[PDB]
RNA sequence: GAUGUUAGGAGGGCAAAUCCGCCGAAUUUAAGCAUAUAAUUAAGCGGAAGAAAAGAAAAUAACUAUGAUUCCUUUAGUAACGGCGAGUGAACAAGGACCAGCUCAAACGGUUAAUCCUUCGUUUGGUGCAAACCUUUCGACGGAAUUGUCGUU
RNA sequence: UAAAGCUAAAUAUAUGUAGGAGACCGAUAGCAAACAAGUACCGUGAGGGAAAGAUGAAAUAGUACUCAGGAAUGAGCAAU
RNA sequence: UUGUGUUGAAGCGAAAUACGUGAGUUUUCGUGGAACAUCUCCCUAGUGCAGAUCUUGGUGGAAGUAGCAACUAUUCAAAUGAGAACUUUGAAGACUGAAGUGGAGAAGGGUUUCUUGUCAACUGUGAUUGAACAAGAGUUAGCCGCUCCUAAGGGAUAGCUGAAAAGUGUUUAAAGGGGUCCCCGUCUCAAAAGGGAAACAGGUUGAUAUUCCUGUGCCAAUAGUAUUAUGAGUUAGAUGGUAACAUAUAUAUAAAUGAACUCCUUUACAUAGGCUUUACACUCGGGGUGCGUUUUCUUUGCACUUUACCU
RNA sequence: UUUGUUUUGUAGCAAUAGUAAUUCGUAAUUAUCCGAAGUGGUAAGGACUAUCCUUGAAAAAAGGAGGGAACGGCUUUGUGCUUUGCUACUCUUAAUACUUGUAUG
RNA sequence: AGCACAGUCUUAACGAUGGAUGUCUUGGUUCCUACAGCGAUGAAGGCCGCAGCAAAAUGCGAUACGCAAUGAAAAUUGCAGUGACUGAAUCAUCAGAAUGCUGAAUGUAAACUACACCAAUUCCCUGGGAAUAGUGGUACUCCUACAGAAA
């Protein structure tokens, strides 16, 4: 009628679906049934797919920060052994 | 587990960081003698003052909090009748 | 074609029963050796309205004889029993409206 | 203007007095922030990086206060023990990787693998 | 609405502080700025 | 059996190009289409390493015989499979790369469980300023094991 | 000589990282992205997804001064 | 192989008594400011555009054209300003009109709020305005809500299926509390309109207020001893009323014992109809405090007089 | 020790806070604040009547009860028990001050 | 001081719009070579923070555009201020120290900065003074030992 298939009705558009997803950050936390569209977090598992290699890749392993692994980097070389310090002067 | 550094849970030093010097911060000194301060926010209220009564002697008719917009917390503080809240302010500045 | 409607019921997502407003399974007492070898009478406090069911039920309560205590049981009421009434269940119990017997 | 090894080795006590109160006297630096005056505020980085330099070597000097009493023992704590990864700490030793049972020991043992030549 | 919660407050903060241009000391040796009608930050 | 805010430990998740299991299509081709093909593929689920998997004949051959596995050249678009239509399709020998082989399952120690693990102490010396590490062995204690470990091949 | 088990080499690597190259592309090309690119932005969501390089040797030469204009600007007998 | 380039290469614009038949080739001038050919012969390919409702980008005639049409409506003077139909002030004429472009409202938004400054773009006319731009500032709770409870229901546990992924959730609970051995008993989430500890008035800021200030209260909580009192009951606990009924006015009316075990009540509930009470709302005339037509009438037209939570 | 007749009070907050008119240095005091009622517009309560092949949540939390495990003290005997002398006693509300973390939010 | 009609179309010169062409290239692409996993000792990923003036990107974690140590080796500079005249300014290396909230996330939860239980915890000197509403531990399954209960 007057709140018709279209504008009428994209008058109705309050409250939402989703939400911030604290294991993803993204907008996509489904409220009611509490599981993201995006990783799944209450789920253990990520939630990838191999039909998306986008989404594959724009959440893959070094799009981040890695604060870890970057530093455990470039240690191989070196082959220092724990605790060891450079010689003093 | 042994930790060895010490502990990083936030004393005054840390949670209180500064005063402020807005107008409003000033007038209702002026006006009716209530005071307002900032700080961290991971503070609460008695975090908080303890340090009124910790680095100062001025007793607390009360504390009170607020979270702003900026990552902070801003507080407030009162006095009672045995103190006057004027040279609270001379001495502060 | 689609799932027809009569298939659709057996799923039982909006063709649960609408039972929120129930008041209990009516439900005789559980086989005991007092129901069993004599009678034990209990008291219809009150009758109630269950609002699925067209038939009244019977609020009875039971003296428990294992423990101190009552025990409230959800009856369908005959035609005839009333508030205050005692009302005996087992082998001896009397032939009367509303008692329980064995058959 | 602070350094290194002049509260490098300093009494504990006095460490913590002049940095209890030196943050007091950072928070009177920031009344006359909040104030008009800003003239005071180049040298918040030395002193920020003064109290990382002596913290650096005080938290150090903490775990040497606090390691002292558990040195050694062989049930070193979590953090004491060594940190390669998971998979080298969860790996066969190389004492047991090589560990050969009697019999093909008194095989090679007795019967090594040697050099020889062809002429 | 006035009633929201802290992370989401947090967030909004962080958002409009986001917002600033880029310094005057700076530009004189920015493209993500939003306006509340126009671009809406989707929380 | 149950139970441990008992002591000591492990698994969980990410990441996949190569690798190992399962599950599993249809588009397509057949000038239609149903077996067939696409394809033992795509998607889906699970599991590892620097490689994985395979691997030491219940193997080939039919010869004057070869000798674990893997891979390359070839056998070979061959033998064969198939509305014998469209299409599909190995193996052996031969030439090379590489090339290491081994142990559990029964006998005997039964005039001595001879085996294994846990814990706590001493010390055989050492590379390192240090941190730590490599070696070190008298043990003792507590167990596991006879419903079978190791010595023995 | 089945119905138990281990095993290094030759083999593979559209991944990550680090090197070295090319009868390859030369900003509508080459990766989607030479740049603040899986960014801005769109979708409730799964997802979709750009545009955009070049002063000059030197801005440690980035336009001083004057005139007219409210200013933007313009002009010069002025200026790098 | 062997050439041109700062004494100006490539490219581009215009051209040529130029050559070819033609794709083209070669020159001149201007611009350009750094590379460019090789026809000596061959090698190679992402190698030649007018079209594909071709792709991307840019630009036209249409054309100063369609059009800038709901919401009855504006006018005079002044200020600011370079500039005023649409900024501000004063006067007027009107509108919203008790179901309001009024106050508080949730969802959604997220700084749009406030002050100051300001006009490059935007504010489809103007604009000095602004929800635009810039710099600062602003949100104060024991009593308002969330937080607690449970509902429709969601997740999970044990199991049981399934290669797993997942499905279902007591399908042989060896599963947390009470009191002092027994009794009871899946966990967790789900309501900012359901249930629910306790606040009102006045004032205050450029921007917050039942949150700040003044005063007055209320609710929940509060570990072991020596003092006090009050009221009671007592040398293990009252009162009358023929009755219903009621029974402690100290700061406050507290002062009439109590385990395990158990049984109730409150929370706690639909619709319709009228009757009644009270508070608020509105209104009426003569008392206390101000404006006015009156060529003509006037005790004349009207206007300002309160009391929260707390007994 | 009661009943009646007269005086105070906007029944007790309460006016003094708030609001309002005329003067008055630019800061104030002034005086009123009254008798009553009438309509039923909106809320809530109350006691009712009617309707249902419709009977119109739960729990947290709180209360009441039945029952009678335990109830006056000092010191003294032996082993919570009999016992010897004296009998003043015990709680409820409010606290006062020393002790545990600092004992409100 | 004067003259051209206007419009439309054509040509040339100079401009406007536009961003083609040419020349540039700290980029991409392909091939070859070599090494290869990380995580309950808390990974990948996500939030939140950190600079004197500081938005993004980059870097980092309450020691927060960097600490210590080692090698080179004296500036940072937009202003400020700080630096030797070498553990000092800046690079490089990076082994020591530190590494917020989360996330397999693992005390219960979760559009909550909500709620538990157990050691009340931690710091000072080598037994006396303080901070305090404030630290660690507590998932599920399984393995080896151990335990006190049971038929």
């Amino acid at each position: 009628g007057k709140a018709g298939k279209g504008t009428g009705s994209f008058g109705k558009r309050n409250g939402k679906t989703h939400f911030l997803c604290l294991r993803c950050g993204k907008r996509s936390y489904h409220l009611q049934k509490k599981k993201c569209a995006s990783c799944g977090y209450p789920s253990a598992k990520k939630r990838r797919f191999n039909w998306s290699v986008k989404a594959k890749r724009r959440n893959t392993t070094g799009t981040g920060r890695c604060r870890y692994i970057k530093t455990l980097r470039r240690k191989l070389k070196n082959k220092f052994t724990e605790g060891s310090t450079p010689k003093p002067k | 587990i042994v930790k060895s550094c010490h502990s990083k849970t936030l004393d005054k030093y840390g949670l209180i960081k500064y005063p402020l010097t807005s107008e409003k911060a000033m007038k209702k000194i002026e006006e009716i003698n209530t005071l307002v301060f900032m700080c961290d926010k991971r503070a609460n209220k008695k975090n908080i003052k303890k340090s009124v009564k910790n680095l100062f002697g001025i007793e607390c008719d009360k504390v009170n909090v607020l979270n702003t917009l900026n990552g902070d917390k801003k507080a407030y503080v009162r006095l009672s009748g045995e103190h006057d809240a004027l040279e609270v302010a001379n001495k502060i500045g | 074609g689609r799932v027809i409607r009569g298939q659709r019921k057996g799923r039982g997502s909006i063709f649960k029963s609408h039972n929120h407003h129930r008041k209990g399974a009516a439900k005789l007492r559980h086989l005991d050796y007092c129901e069993k070898k004599g009678y034990i009478k209990g008291l219809v406090k009150d009758i109630i309205h269950d609002p699925g069911r067209g038939a009244p039920l019977a609020k009875v309560i039971f003296k428990r004889t294992e423990k101190y205590g009552k025990k409230e049981e959800l009856i369908i009421a005959s035609e005839g029993m009333f508030t205050g009434q005692y009302i005996s269940c087992g082998t001896k119990a009397p032939l009367s409206v509303g008692n329980i017997l064995p058959i | 203007n602070v350094k290194a090894y002049e509260l490098r080795t300093l009494k504990k006590k006095e460490l913590l007095d002049k940095l209890d109160e030196l943050k007091k006297e950072l928070s009177g630096l920031r009344i006359s922030k909040a104030l008009g005056n800003s003239a005071k505020n180049s040298k918040i980085h030395g002193v920020r990086k003064n109290v990382a330099r002596v913290l650096t070597v005080y938290n150090q000097k903490r775990k040497m206060e606090l390691r002292q009493l558990y040195k050694n023992k062989k049930f070193k704590p979590y953090n004491l023990r060594k940190k390669l990864t998971k998979n080298k700490r969860l790996q066969l030793s190389p004492k047991q990787k090589a560990a050969m049972t009697l019999r093909q020991k008194k095989k090679v043992q007795n019967f090594p693998q040697r050099k020889y030549l062809v002429v | 609405g006035s009633i929201k919660r802290f992370r989401l407050k947090q967030r909004l903060g962080k958002c409009r502080r986001q917002n600033r241009p880029v310094p005057h000391w700076y530009r004189l040796k920015n493209t993500k700025r939003r306006h509340w009608r126009r671009t809406k930050l989707g929380l």
